């Protein structure tokens, strides 16, 4: 005889919109508060099959936070009039030198009323600025020729807070408990939660920064470690601490370009000659990277391997690329991954149009910030790309790789409720 | 909220845009379980027993070889395709039992 | 490379103000913080000044400031209050931090200066 | 006589369930679909006919609009007739049906029974 | 005898609702939902179902949607409002003659991607979209730029006739009509129920119906009073008419750049061979299928020497034969058909750049070139004739809806009403 | 007699029971409608009823918590005080329902009651 | 004993949500019809606590009639272009003087093509206009430097219309009826209402016209009283009649701005005699005032009430304001508030650019409207604000306050059908 | 720093090292500056804050530490036949008539 069960504990692989759980543009826009007591339940002899390369959730983070940077942007001031030939000459310092990196830029930009223009100057990072021909001082910003430009508004935060992602009615989470588990295949030890934890988005290029920690040593993560083709995501059971600095203090000039349309830019620099740096401590780098290469000759047995600079590119996927204070740094990694098998000073550049998207449909203009700037964060992990020896480098990536080595451990199922089994009992009627 | 998914049917007991369309879901499906209970006659049932025999091809392994042995998911993998049969046969079922009911010079 | 000009020139009624300005040449009248030297028969000692760097002006040691930079204008003004018949000396104008970037904090002294006029008060 | 038809009350019932300018078109129809199942069925409730695709009640059958019926001939082959002659009474009908089951709450709320 | 409730009740109410479309295309990007490969339909005994075409909802739903989606599409594309200046224009010489009549060679000072530079700049454009300043002048503007929006249709997004069908929501039903000569209005006595219309394709045109159904009548005429001559008649034939029509030469395309990843879309250059466009209608069949649509007149006008003359009067869209032959917009002469008492015929045809499309002028949409030859072949399905002793008929039109009308004429839809009211049988089931 | 007809009436005298901006305003309305609406029925139907207007069960009262005779409570006090004087007891009751449906949901589940 | 679960229970409790609108914009928006013949119940033995300065309604009509004025001049002519200096002149009438309060500017725009400009001529209001320099005739727009202003289209009056607000399904707004209510406190005679009566969305700032008039004697209705510094809206209970008018008769042009767009300029002027004025019977005003004289003495007995004109503060303040015709008033009160305790004519003034709400983005451009206009409104209501005797000024205050007047009588509330109560019966059959 | 530097006008042939030390109540807050001129025409700076030589110095010297600012000018001859005078750039807007000492 046929039984029908309704409220069975059982679910299937699926695929939702999970909804995102708490100036500040995060705060703002993830205003849904989140649970002061969050629950997990253990589930007692469940095995499931997780898969950390083909999780939806990723690619979900990856869209939502998209949208939320252009909406952001969006009803903020244009720069569009200011795309005009610019004369940019030497940025002479006070010192009998010109600070390398800047240019000295003029040109006549159109102010409130139609009828006048004004010549207003600027300095600017000589990495935003091309030029036009050969042998001239005539220069143009860097995206004018292929799309909009738009200034972030100086009152809108970008700073991360942790973000919780939350399943809707019907839908669960499961988490993978298992410590040394690799991103693949059976979890033997899971629980249910309805959010996950609190992920701090980061933006961040070569080094993985202000994640967790592994526990049970480090784990290399792999879609397939055999392959070449593919990114190894290293992730570490201790942290390497990292102080990012800007050693001047900028001033800055204000141009109207139109009704209430303020534009932003470096008046003048003044501080020290170098633009900007990362203090890493020596002897702490040194045990990570022998850490490090213990776990990857476990893989690649019997060869010797090397750690080399990126390969080739530019700026965001062969430099340190990450968000200091709303600055946007890229620093040179040469430092670090030259190795074969007391602090260590990163040289670091700055820029002010960028895009850190696979997207150049729009450009977003940082605005100068005032005072000095010190940044202390965590290296959590490594993105290595592998190229007898192996040889590793500290490529990029598409920017998931910042939610991968976080949602590992979660995936989403749908609850199926209804199901049936036979029995020995025929339905009494009347 | 699940309990002990990892055992057998032995031990079983009891912006805007996307914000609306999934609760829209979230309604939806809850609609779609409940009208599926109420065509079979389980309204209001969490255990409802019904008419339809249990047959060998969906199955052929004996009570104390699908109860107490086997994982509710499991089972649902071993039937799966079996669902859309065993649904229909139980929509049929409360359609003659209806029609039964609904004879004339009975009440 | 700077070339600062000399102020324009007077011969202001006695107590006047010493209404002055300082056309800006060969420098970025936007930074380039400012001043007019306290002119005497034996030595110029104080000033007047004014900044676009600093978004800012200061009172003078003596009588007034009313100091200005014009930076739209490329040039310094000032109009120090009361001239005395004995301020009829020659004050240059010149200023500091006209540079991209300054390598040490504004803690120095101008060295830009305009071969002056005086306002003969 | 609609006596095969009423085999196929079933199927029409699971019937009833399963670009901003289009979103919004689209979550419209879909509410618009539920809204549409549940006054039915909040309406079988009210009426006391929950769970059932075919109930009986009592109510007058008013001669006022009920001519006499025939022997399975006036019970007739087509719905829409139906919908034509019969339905002429639904803003009438309807309400009987609220008003006997209300009078069978008041029959039996708590005066008898427990 | 008491009242019987029933629920699941198959009756229904005529009721208007949103229907839903069923299969870099901009159909396929927004008409994104499959259609059923195993459709069903319900043949229905006896029932007198009520039709009319021309009151039917669906055909104002389906022009909404294209509307919508034609301007979606466009939206988010580039402007050519810094096109609007002063044309210096002179005579266009691709031709060993110097002359190639239906263009002129224009030169303007625009903007480039250096807001603070502008530079001259020309391409050829057809004398039908430049409009003279003054009399004596080679001073030009853009037609119709003073008084609208003028947006350039992006290459990266296709448009073509993907026959689209349109499926009810649940809830609703849509009842089809399958009497071959049901013929516009009234009961349809051979109904049934389906779920999606067959797919129709989203053809326009002004005069000819191209691209459709065939009628299953040799010939059906349609109006909603054949004896008023203020109606439209839609002539539906049960044969192909083959037409094709040719635009025998090859444009060199160039880019003006305008701004900040925007760019203008022009014709530099013409190769050769000076016929600006025609079409090729087979001569025999014409001669027959208009005969044909006269016997069938013949039941509704019972009088000899009846007659046909070129639309009367007003501009391209309503004077010719408007249709999208591959990129470039036709407007051909069909004066050489609608002539009659009652191989091949070469109608002379001209090309349109900037394009009203529907009866909104406010907006207008520009063409780029189309690099190569275009040879399009179609076939005309029906007719669209108005009228004025023996009355003449016209190659006139409507509003353009009559292009969907025409295809949607055997479909209704319909509210499923699954609550009954009050069949009897039985007391009550008390206790 | 109307929507809310005699609100004000006696517990002893209860008798018985009885555009895209706005776009999403309005959806947002009719979700919500609608989500109250389930959220009752699956409430009523979890505490063993659905179809009913009145449900008895198989839930004793605290008596500390009225610490008031029937005689009173069910009598002299509006409906609406009924509401005012539940003194944050709603969720002791609701708990309480949900158990005693649960112990008849275990009661029941042998379920021998078959051919 | 026993418990019994009872659903349809008529109880309630307070609460917030989005009331529909029901029955130009206001037709256009509010599309849904209204109940011809509302069924009010009176709720026997029912008493409500009621509060008109906490009421959210007040607030959501606010917000909802922003969203409605924005979505109607949004797709409308920009009048960017005119930010062009403009040389302007004392403007001269049909009489041959001058009009103190007008200028006659002329300036260069952008005409049909992009490469062309014309020099074209338009009349401003004095108010609408800044200059650009001391001595010299080089002007620009007032808000040029802020916003951009919109030209409303001609086509919208925006003429107020009785709206209803009503509840959506599982919610109710009960009304109060006592003819003494404060808005405050306990009502204790109170209805259920299924939607609010038509409360037309008249704009003013110190006298408050249309609008139903108190059935009791005039009652003064403050948040605290003795704070000075709220609001006290005095409602009368007799309407006082005023007169407004402009009788110059108006002529316009229309000057095209770019491709599309056209700005609706004043032309000329003729048949010149006073800008703006408004008549009060002088009888009618003085027993009015006196009579809300006679109520403050209640709450400040024994004391002489005096009042101070025209309060302080800026132009939509001080100065009474109102659209009459489509065009904005703005009308010197002084001449009413100065007492100590056959008509009287208020000089008053007109502006073409208007900043209506806190917010002056969007900024909207009057169209000027040819001939001449009069209008007949009735005074309901006084604000006034406190501050040895009491004095008091007639004075502006949040628009907020303008629909406190209308919706002070109407709560919002949430019906909550279920419930529980004791029977001492135990269900049958286990 | 609203004194004077102990200069007297001191000179000679070579190496004119008058050092007046810019003795300007010691306390310059170490912004001792220095400049000089042998023209009716605007001094030039002769040495840069404190020991930092001028741009384009020769035949110089300088220090201070906000006192005691001894500017020896290098072994200077016909270069410091110039009137000289100190100032503090970061101290009471001070400036030291110091002495013609031109040689
Ligand atoms: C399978 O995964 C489970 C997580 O879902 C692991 O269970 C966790 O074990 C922790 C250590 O025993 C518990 O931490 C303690 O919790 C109590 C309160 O419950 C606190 O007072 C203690 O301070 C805290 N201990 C420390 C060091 O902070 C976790 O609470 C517990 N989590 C859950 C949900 O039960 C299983 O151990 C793991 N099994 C295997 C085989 O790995
Ligand atoms: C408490 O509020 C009640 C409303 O909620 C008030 O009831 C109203 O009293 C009016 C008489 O004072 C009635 O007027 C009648 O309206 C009908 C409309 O069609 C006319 O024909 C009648 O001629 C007219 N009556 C008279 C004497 O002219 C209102 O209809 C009635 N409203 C309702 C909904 O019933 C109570 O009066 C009020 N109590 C107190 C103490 O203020
Ligand atoms: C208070 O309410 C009164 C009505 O009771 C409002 O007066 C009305 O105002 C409108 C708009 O100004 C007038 O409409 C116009 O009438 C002229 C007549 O020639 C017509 O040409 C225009 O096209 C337009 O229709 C209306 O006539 C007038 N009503 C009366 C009786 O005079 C008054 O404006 C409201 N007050 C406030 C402050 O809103
Ligand atoms: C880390 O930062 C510190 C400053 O915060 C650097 O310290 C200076 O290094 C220079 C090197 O030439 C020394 O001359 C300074 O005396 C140091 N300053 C202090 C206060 O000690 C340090 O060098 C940075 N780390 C690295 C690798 O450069
Ligand atoms: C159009 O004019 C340009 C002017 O430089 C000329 O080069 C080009 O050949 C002309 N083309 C035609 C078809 O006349
Ligand atoms: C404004 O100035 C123009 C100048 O040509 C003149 O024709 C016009 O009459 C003046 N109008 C007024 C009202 O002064
Ligand atoms: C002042 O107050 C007295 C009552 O104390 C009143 O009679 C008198 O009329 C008031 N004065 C004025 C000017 O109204």
């Amino acid at each position: 005889w046929v039984t029908v069960y309704y409220g069975v504990p059982v679910w299937k692989d699926a695929e939702t919109t999970l909804f995102c759980a708490s100036h500040n543009v995060w705060a703002t826009h993830c205003c849904v508060p989140t649970d002061p007591n969050p629950q997990e339940i253990v589930l007692e002899n469940v095995t499931e099959n997780f898969n950390m390369w083909k999780n939806n959730m990723v690619e979900q983070m990856h869209e939502d936070i998209i949208s939320l940077w252009d909406q952001s942007l969006k009803p903020c001031v244009k720069l569009t009039p200011l795309c005009v030939t610019l004369n940019c000459t030497n940025a002479t310092a006070s010192n009998s030198s010109i600070i390398e990196g800047m240019k000295n830029c003029s040109f006549n930009i159109t102010t409130e009323l139609r009828d006048k223009r004004e010549k207003k100057n600027a300095l600017f990072y000589k990495l935003d600025i091309v030029q036009l021909d050969g042998n001239s001082s005539q220069y143009r910003l860097i995206n004018c020729n292929t799309s909009a430009i738009t200034q972030a508004c100086p009152k809108v935060s970008f700073e991360p807070i942790p973000i919780h992602y939350c399943a809707p009615a019907g839908f669960a989470i499961l988490k993978c408990n298992n410590k040394t588990f690799t991103g693949t295949g059976p979890c033997n030890n899971v629980s249910t939660v309805q959010c996950t934890h609190g992920i701090k988005p980061v933006v961040s290029t070569q080094l993985l920064l202000n994640g967790s920690l592994a526990e049970g040593e480090i784990i290399i993560r792999s879609e397939n470690i055999t392959d070449n083709g593919k990114t190894i995501l290293v992730h570490l059971n201790e942290s390497v601490k990292i102080e990012c600095t800007r050693p001047n203090n900028k001033t800055r000039t204000s141009i109207r370009i139109g009704p209430g349309q303020a534009f932003y830019a470096t008046g003048q620099v003044i501080g020290d000659i170098r633009e900007a740096y990362c203090n890493i401590s020596e002897s702490t780098w040194n045990e990570t990277l022998g850490k490090v290469v213990k776990q990857l000759r476990k893989h690649f047995p019997h060869k010797n391997i090397t750690f080399q600079p990126s390969s080739g590119g530019d700026l965001e996927v062969t430099t340190h690329s990450f968000n200091c204070g709303g600055e946007f740094f890229y620093c040179n990694t040469s430092g670090l991954f030259n190795s074969t098998w007391d602090s260590i000073t990163l040289p670091c550049r700055i820029k002010q149009i960028i895009n850190m998207w696979q997207e150049v449909g729009r450009a977003m203009y940082a605005p100068p910030i005032q005072g000095n700037i010190t940044c202390v964060s965590n290296i959590t992990g490594l993105i290595l790309t592998r190229d007898n020896t192996e040889t590793f480098r500290p490529g990029g990536g598409d920017m998931r790789d910042n939610w991968r080595s976080e949602l590992y451990k979660y995936k989403v199922v749908k609850i199926e409720p209804l199901g049936v089994a036979p029995t020995a009992c025929k339905r009494r009627v009347v | 909220f699940l309990g002990a998914a990892g055992s057998t049917m032995g031990a079983a007991s009891m912006w805007g845009i996307k914000q609306l369309q999934a609760r829209v879901l979230a309604v939806e499906h809850y609609l779609r379980d409940q009208q599926l209970l109420g065509i079979w006659g389980c309204s209001g049932k969490l255990i409802c027993t019904t008419n339809v025999p249990w047959n060998s091809t969906w199955s052929n392994k004996t009570l104390s070889e699908i109860w107490d042995n086997m994982t509710w998911l499991q089972w649902d993998k071993e039937i799966s395709n079996y669902t859309q049969i065993i649904y229909g046969l139980l929509e049929e079922s409360q359609n003659q039992q209806e029609k039964n009911e609904t004879d004339n010079l009975t009440c | 490379x700077x070339x600062x000009x000399x102020x324009x020139x007077x011969x202001x009624x006695x107590x006047x103000x010493x209404x002055x300005x300082c056309x800006x040449x060969x420098x970025x009248x936007x930074x380039x913080x400012x001043x007019w030297x306290x002119x005497x028969x034996x030595x110029x000692x104080x000033x007047x000044x004014x900044x676009x760097x600093x978004x800012x002006x200061x009172x003078x040691x003596x009588x007034x400031x009313x100091x200005x930079x014009x930076x739209x204008x490329x040039x310094x003004x000032x109009x120090x209050x009361x001239x005395x018949x004995x301020x009829x000396x020659x004050x240059x104008c010149x200023x500091x931090x006209x540079x991209x970037x300054x390598x040490x904090x504004x803690x120095x002294x101008x060295x830009x200066w305009x071969x002056x006029x005086x306002x003969x008060x």
